[PDB]
């Protein structure tokens, strides 16, 4: 029964790290998106030249 | 084979043992765009009309367009056999089995926009340089969905593809998911 | 990293750089629900896998004149009857290397556990000539499946295609789970495919390999069954293609298959969709040639190729318990014998259920080590005396003391042969369990203190006599030595379970 | 969409349409079909495509009724498979297969609407807790444990049970389950619905006087119905039950009664369908069509949808490929055997067969597990001396193994229970009984230590208590 | 049947060549489709039901089912 | 096995940012090539296409 | 299969 | 033959239907090869042979290796007669697949002399008249239940009870006292028991590692990965492989064929694959005629007999079903290997009362022979009935008119266990080979009753009753130490 | 078996034996097993005894119609 509460005292552990950790990564991508932007217009420029040779 | 394909190939055997294989290749065009616009199809359908009033408007139709008397005996034949509801298709695999049996083969180069003809014929030289026929055929098709360059569909039917375009762009992209 | 995430992007985009190369391309005459006659692929190899238009990859096996019927490997809604479908110069082909060890995959060897992608720039095409008769050796080690039933009556070698047929919920799973959870202390890699199995058992089975540690070493290759009719048809054959890899690479392997009923059946799906005559069952005209194709290539590999060796242990599920219909009785003309799990041994108590019966073994005495090679022989023979003297057994009134003695060591026999769930009995375990079941130092106690008294000696032998272990696991034989250690052991044993 | 159809030809229930060559619907996409009915000109009956045939005609079961369509009538399709009302509005009201109310009250919003036919659950996020269920009956609860999350088959021969055993666990359950229940009707009977319909509004399940209070959402496609729409009934229950797993993350428990009708209407459909005909003459499609339905009931971390499904067992053929391809889906199997309802043992559940994947020793606990070992033994033993007992006499077998003789006639009578909704057909009242009593009383049984009371005070007897008393009543009554 | 066995591509020829022309085949017809023990014949008009047909190697054949064109 | 569930989390999140928004830059791309429909482009990229076309053909 | 499997009953 | 070239059409699972030109077209069961190519980069072929013309100059043609990867329309080039299999001395020793490959990988084999598969029947001016029984060297089999030269003969019994030493022995024993020469043919052989009885033949001198085309096995092993056109086709190759030794050598030649059901079971498969209607329970619809085409090729011509051993495999153990049904109509003497007799080593495990033979009758074998044959039998009856009663009342107890019955049964089933001249490399056994003569003057001198007091253990694992005499005698040299 | 069961019949007869059905089923079990006897006690000799005067008088000779309290 011991080593079942310190299945629960681990499972607390995934939960916490789970949604801490996946809430700053969800944030993480959006922010490396907004700033990727100006570069998607840049890279879209230079798939446009690289395919009209 | 289909049977569609097999009375194609009796037409087009009978067109190569008698010296008209072009004319009766004209004359089966002719017949397909008789063949279409649906109440002429239906006619020719329908079992319930009449064997002889369907064979004497086929005269008719014979006598009007002038046509080979071996491609008239290959639809009035079609009459006789049940088959004659095949006739449509038939006419439309008579392009690919004379295609093969003169010798020639077809490549529909489909591009953005229209295409020069001295720069098909290039094209044509390069096709024929693959496959090896005499007279290869090119009926190019304009496209909007392509970008810059063009698609060649030669052939079996569609089988081989070649294609600088969006699949520039897909091939890329499929390969930059990389997954 | 801000911007390096397109900077990354560079190096492809910059790299691929497009050779016009020729597509065998057709357009789509039917989707029918689950197979696509499309038209027109014309120089398209026998099995060369298709794409279309909206990446839903799919074989083509049937090559008709007017139309290549192909089946889909995924789902079939979007295709668009008319989108060029292109081919694909794969050949129905998966990566495959050591680092597949773990992550559970599906039939496209492409991950469904999550917790990583593999990379692999070894690709194995997954219809393969399999090991020919100059490439096959005789089967010499053998492989413990931690089981007293079936690694003392009938062993399993490194090498020999046993099979585990039964009625439906007697313990197929279960003695193929007690194999491969046995199979720690050894080497081998055991792929464990599992075809038309619900996604949750596969969960379950999955975790009790985390549990007991077993899951290092074993890519269980997951099949659900809303997978559709080609990836339950793929699976033993993706798997198949993982462990002759691994064998081929000198590691033993073994490999598990799970419901080749239900493989044949989803291939009896495909195919009659498909259009192909059936044969007896409605399974089509090549189930024996599928079912060979994929199960002889287990084999035990030479010198001259690296002496590793795949040893297969199908699972089929028979329903009511026969051996007649079409692909039980085509499995077992395929594998090297059989085991026979039974729903009614099973529900008296037998666990695991192994028919004492029919359930021979074409290999023999030929895969057993030496102290096996030496007990083995006692035990099938004292088994067979008691199974044919079942009938007295209720029936024994003060019979004479042959019969009587013979009979009361085989109903104690039998409850040596019943061991508990999941349980892994390592081979030197097992063989002093079986020397204490038949030559008669478990005589005195009853029929239900046999089990108990057992699990005690094998705990306080093993625990306490480990020369025993020094022997066994290293000279391999049941040599004297070897037998008075373990005769003084089970004397102390019984004397200190007089005293309980 | 607007892509009209013009019917071609309509071989039974099976009608298959000629789309225009570019805009054609993709497979399992809904097709209203604009007609007109028998008399009267509104009439739309759903169909679903199920392949595209190439010469730019779909073929289509009909979800409706098939009589008075004609040769070229407009139909429409979606564009959407066959979006179906669900969330918080679906409480409380029979629902067709087609997404529509049947039991004649309001029509409900569409402002949570859901495909039918949608990809199953991947396998990276499952929830499996392996957890036993106190469902109430004696036999279930003991001999096979029924795992909550989980799926739970009631198999049986034509009429053994299924139904009633149905019937009672949804009694017993629908009270307990805080989350909502879901019933489907794939192929039952009308006027047993309707019992449960009528049963359900008078336990107070259905609550009509507030019909957003219901814990229960019921979908009928039953029997009277064209086998498209039993082809789609255990979709539709099953889109209800995603959503409240989606959504509502609650553990929703659905049931479904002759989900063998579910491959039934298959193969009905797949023989007109041109597709050729599989084993004993099911669909070639039974394995990934079963899978289809019953994988996507799987507890998927947001919440547990436990079900039972009633298979029928077409006239007790273990061996037929419709519940045999289910026994691999189905954890708790159940399978019900008509040589015990023979002598009136209900319910007739096989102690034997009746098997599940929670009777292992760490999941249920290890006296459950030893009791249910001894009992299963000793079923089985009185099952391999039925020979004996049948030609050579009774008494000729052992001594002892008349004592398990007697210990198992009295199991297997003792594992009889009078239900509350099967009261009609014993006249005795229903008794609940929970997991605990009957393991306790099933102990004293097989113990030999209560070995001399006779057998039909075991019979029919809610508890051991009860059969105690019983007994006393029986051997008053003897001699008086 | 949609797949006819008097439908080869020769065969065919043979009644494209003529329409409503020169008479038929009396006694002379084309072996085809000679699987399964089975032989199919173009034309053969003459053959009565249970006629006793000749082949170039010098087997027998009895010629029981007659179609409209296949005298199988 | 948390570590690499946020592994497998970041591993999707990177290559979902990479097509979604190249799938953005392409739907530009389209835009900025409307300009470069017809005139300038065609006949530089067939002629080019057609040679290279060519010469992988005979190869 | 109810016809063969009580046929497999009376056998065995 | 000559470049029919031809389009591979249709491919369906092994089945691939070509087309070809108008004119030429290969007959029935005309070998053909594709121009195949391997998607690893090999123009690998793949032969096949025509099963069913198809009408439109296309033969519906099964497949004798994988067809995983052959292109529609590739080359496929007609050889004009059926699978040249290369006979002669020189296929004397190796292993060979269907078409004929040595695939064991030693050498190449001289394909000077080579006859098709599809060779016809012999006529009635070809078969032999007198039905002269086979003097194999097994005292069992020569005594109980002889095995007619020329004709078939059943193997009953599984695998591991002794099949193997029993066929091994068989080939050396025919080697030895014939000028005989065996062709095992294994139809269907499951590879690993393939490679199981190859190393066993190696290693006990019956083929010879260093000296092959003195060896006296010609191996035809048909594996299951093949198509199931080339583990049908495989009986047939070994027929005409055998076929081709005793019409140029005259010689008896044998020719042991794995499971006949097996081979059925592929011609099963072939005929579900071509699409003809299945006849009853499954088998094919020209299952008689399919396989007496195998199994009457197999007859003692004017030049040589080819009598054949031939395992079969009953599905479900009832002779009912058609395949054992055609087949039992064919076998002309079935000999079971007893589990039980192996498990005792009373090898060989022939079962030595339910093995019958149609040869047994008196006129065939002779007087004497008929009739110490039924009375061995008779006594082995009277043993196994009194088996059941010896375990209760004792040898002593029971009437002392059988005790000598019983004590002469113990002589004849110890009488019957051969040391082979295959079992030396299991126990240095020296063996003994005993002809019809021998076996049968000691089966009279024991059932008559001249040896009433020769210990029984004299009579286990002993050749000719003057040897079961010389160890009797040894044991009672030996008894006064 | 009957699925609407004594929720059909008139409450007389649910009265008097509705648990009618299940008695005779359950006294199959005791006339099969018990047939072949030993050590009859008197529970099974007058049970049996009852089950057969319970089974007995349901011989309706047809035609004849009964009126529901001459059932009851
Ligand atoms: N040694 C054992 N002790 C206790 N229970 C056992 C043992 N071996 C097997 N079982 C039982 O067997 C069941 C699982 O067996 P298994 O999964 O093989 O049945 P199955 O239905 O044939 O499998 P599948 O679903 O793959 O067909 C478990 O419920 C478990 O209780
Ligand atoms: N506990 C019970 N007591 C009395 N009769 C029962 C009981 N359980 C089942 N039965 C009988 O068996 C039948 C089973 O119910 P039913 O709905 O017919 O099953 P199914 O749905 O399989 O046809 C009932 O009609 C009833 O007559």
């Amino acid at each position: 029964l011991e080593v079942e509460a310190k299945l629960a005292e681990g499972r607390k552990k995934i939960e916490v790290e789970l949604q801490e950790a996946l809430g700053s990564l969800e944030q993480q991508k959006e922010d490396t998106i907004k700033s990727l932007d100006s570069q998607i217009s840049a890279l879209s420029d230079d798939i446009v030249k690289k395919v009209l040779p | 084979d289909s049977t569609a394909s097999r009375y194609a190939s009796a037409l087009a055997d009978v067109a190569d043992v008698t010296g008209t294989l072009e004319a009766t290749n004209s004359d089966v065009e002719k017949l397909i765009r008789i063949f279409s616009e649906e109440p002429v199809y239906y006619f020719f359908a329908n079992p319930v009309i009449s064997i002889d009033n369907k064979r004497s408007v086929l005269d008719e139709i014979i006598t009007t367009s002038g046509l080979q008397p071996h491609t008239a005996n290959f639809i009035n034949i079609l009459i006789d056999s049940e088959r004659i509801n095949l006739v449509k298709e038939i006419l439309n695999e008579f392009e690919d089995v004379f295609n093969k049996i003169t010798g020639t083969e077809v490549a529909v180069v489909t591009s953005v926009v229209k295409l020069e003809n001295d720069h098909l014929a290039q094209i044509a030289k390069g096709v024929q340089k693959i496959t090896g026929a005499k007279n290869v055929r090119i009926k190019t098709v304009i496209d909007p969905s392509l970008v810059a360059g063009f698609t060649i569909r030669y052939g079996n039917e569609g089988s081989k593809l070649v294609d600088m375009s969006v699949k520039k762009q897909l091939e890329e992209i499929a390969a930059q998911l990389e997954m | 990293r801000a911007d390096e995430i397109s900077k990354i992007i560079r190096e492809r985009i910059e790299g691929y750089n497009r050779e016009v190369k020729v597509v065998n391309t057709g357009t789509v005459l039917q989707v029918g629900d689950g197979i696509a006659r499309i038209h027109g692929l014309d120089e398209v190899m026998a099995g060369e896998l298709v794409e279309f238009e909206e990446g839903t990859i799919g074989i083509a096996l049937n090559l008709e004149s007017n139309n290549v019927g192909v089946v889909l490997m995924g789902d079939g809604l979007m295709i668009q009857e008319g989108s060029s479908v292109k081919a694909t110069g794969r050949i129905a082909q998966i990566p495959v290397s050591e680092a597949y060890l773990g992550r559970v995959i599906n039939a496209l060897a492409k991950p469904i556990d999550g917790r990583g992608e593999i990379t692999a720039s070894e690709s194995r095409l997954i219809e393969s000539p399999a090991p020919g008769i100059m490439s096959r050796r005789s089967v010499y080690e053998p492989l413990q499946t931690g089981l007293i039933a079936i690694d003392a009556m009938i062993p399993v070698g490194r090498g020999q295609r046993e099979l585990i047929i039964g009625d439906r919920q007697t313990g197929k799973t279960a003695v193929a789970t007690d194999t491969i959870l046995n199979q720690q202390g050894q080497n081998v890699i055991c792929v464990y495919v599992a075809i038309g199995q619900k996604a949750s058992s596969v969960a379950q089975v999955v975790t009790n390999f985390q549990e007991r540690g077993a899951m290092e070493y074993t890519i269980v290759v997951a099949e659900t069954a809303d997978s559709p009719a080609t990836l339950q048809y793929l699976a033993p054959y993706t798997g198949a293609a993982l462990a002759e890899y691994f064998m081929y690479r000198e590691r033993h392997t073994l490999i598990i298959y799970d419901d080749l009923s239900k493989q044949a059946q989803a291939y009896r799906q495909m195919s009659l969709l498909l259009r192909r005559p059936p044969g007896r069952e409605a399974y089509p005209g090549d189930v024996f040639y599928l079912h060979s194709r994929l199960l002889e290539r287990a084999a035990k590999l030479s010198s001259l190729l690296g002496e590793g060796s795949m040893t297969a242990l199908p699972i089929v599920e028979t329903q009511a318990g026969d051996v007649s219909a079409y692909i039980p009785t085509n499995v077992i003309s395929i594998t090297d014998g059989q085991i026979f799990l039974s729903a009614d041994l099973f529900n008296a108590g037998i666990r695991p259920a192994i028919n004492v019966g029919i359930s021979v073994s074409r290999v023999g005495s030929a895969a057993q080590i030496k102290a096996m090679k030496k007990v083995a022989g006692k035990l099938k023979l004292e088994l067979a005396q008691f199974a044919e003297l079942e009938a007295f057994a209720q029936f024994a009134s003060d019979l004479d003391k042959a019969t009587q003695n013979q009979l009361a060591r085989g109903q104690r026999l039998r409850e040596l042969l019943k061991q508990p769930q999941s349980a892994p009995l390592t081979v030197e375990e097992q063989v002093m369990t079986i020397y204490t079941g038949t030559n008669g130092y478990l005589d005195s106690l009853e029929l239900d203190q046999v089990r108990k008294y057992l699990v005690e000696l094998r705990t306080y032998v093993k625990t306490n006599k480990p020369e025993f272990q020094e022997i066994i696991s290293s000279t391999k034989t049941f040599t004297e030595e070897a037998e008075a250690l373990l005769k003084e052991a089970i004397q102390e044993q019984m004397e200190r379970f007089l005293l309980q | 969409k607007k892509n009209l159809g013009r019917i071609a030809q309509i071989i039974g229930p099976v009608l298959d349409v000629a789309f225009p060559p570019g805009k054609m619907p993709n497979i399992y996409n809904a097709l209203i079909v604009k007609g007109r009915d028998t008399a009267g000109q509104p009439m739309n009956v759903t169909c679903e495509v199920q392949q595209l045939l190439g010469n730019n005609r779909v073929r289509a079961v009909a979800m409706s009724a098939t009589d008075g369509l004609t040769r070229g009538m407009e139909v429409i399709d979606t564009g959407a498979p066959l979006s179906v009302p669900v969330g918080g509005a679906t409480l409380g009201r029979i629902f067709n297969v087609l997404g529509e109310p049947v039991d004649n009250l309001g029509p409900v919003d569409t402002r949570t609407t859901s495909p039918i036919h949608r990809s199953a659950p991947a396998f990276t996020q499952l929830d499996t807790k392996l957890s036993i269920f106190e469902t109430g009956i004696k036999v279930v609860d003991l001999l096979a444990p029924y795992r909550r999350g989980g799926k739970i088959g009631l198999f049986g021969g034509a009429g053994v049970g299924k139904t009633v055993l149905i019937m009672e666990l949804i009694n017993n359950i629908a009270k307990a389950h805080g989350g909502v229940s879901v019933f489907g009707g794939v192929g039952e009977r009308t006027r047993e619905g309707n019992d449960l319909y009528m049963e359900m509004k008078e336990s107070g399940v259905i609550n009509e006087q507030n019909i957003a209070e219901s814990k229960v959402a019921l979908v009928y496609g039953q029997m009277n119905e064209p086998p498209g729409a039993r082809m789609r009934v255990g979709l539709t229950a099953l889109t209800m039950a995603e959503y409240f797993r989606d959504v509502n993350e609650q553990d929703v428990l659905l049931f479904i009664d002759n989900i063998f009708r579910f491959v039934q209407a298959g193969s009905e459909v797949s023989a007109l369908l041109g597709r050729m005909p599989s084993a004993v003459g099911y669909q070639p499609t039974l394995s990934t069509e079963m899978g289809s339905l019953q994988e996507r009931i799987t507890s998927t971390k947001e919440g547990s949808i436990t079900s039972i499904q009633a298979v029928y067992v077409p006239a007790d053929d273990l061996t037929d490929p419709a519940p045999a391809t289910t026994f691999a889906h189905l954890d708790a199997t159940t399978v019900l055997s008509r040589g015990l309802a023979a002598k009136g043992i209900y319910p007739a559940v096989d102690p034997l067969d009746s098997t599940s994947t929670m009777l292992q020793p760490r999941i249920v606990g290890e006296e459950h597990y030893e009791i249910a070992q001894r009992v299963k033994e000793t079923l089985q033993r009185y099952k391999e001396l039925q020979d004996i007992i049948a030609i050579l006499g009774l008494d000729e077998l052992s001594e002892e193994d008349r004592l398990t003789v007697a210990r198992a006639r009295k199991i297997e009578r003792f594992l009889s229970q009078p239900f509350f909704v099967a009261e009609v057909f014993t006249g005795s009242p229903g008794k609940y009984v929970g997991l605990a009593e009957t393991i306790r009383g099933f102990q004293l049984i097989l113990s030999g230590e209560l070995d001399s009371l006779p057998e039909q005070a075991f019979y029919l007897v809610g508890n051991i208590d009860e059969a105690t008393a019983k007994a006393m009543n029986l051997e008053m009554e003897s001699k008086l | 049947a949609t797949i006819r066995a008097d439908e080869i591509s020769k065969i065919i020829r043979e009644r494209i060549e003529g329409y409503n022309r020169e008479v038929k085949v009396v006694n002379t017809g084309t072996v085809l489709q000679v699987g399964d023990g089975i032989a199919r014949i173009h034309g053969l008009d003459e053959v009565m039901a249970g006629e006793l047909v000749e082949f170039e190697e010098g087997t027998i054949g009895i010629a029981l089912n007659l179609e409209s064109n296949n005298v199988g | 096995y948390k570590n690499e569930t946020i592994q497998f989390e970041q591993q999707k999140a990177i290559n979902q940012v990479r097509q979604r928004v190249f799938q953005q830059a392409l739907q530009g791309a389209l835009g900025t090539l409307n300009s470069c429909l017809n005139n300038e482009l065609h006949l530089r990229t067939i002629n080019a296409n057609i040679g290279m076309f060519g010469a992988m053909n005979e190869i | 299969c109810a016809n063969l499997r009580e046929l497999r009953d009376r056998i065995g």
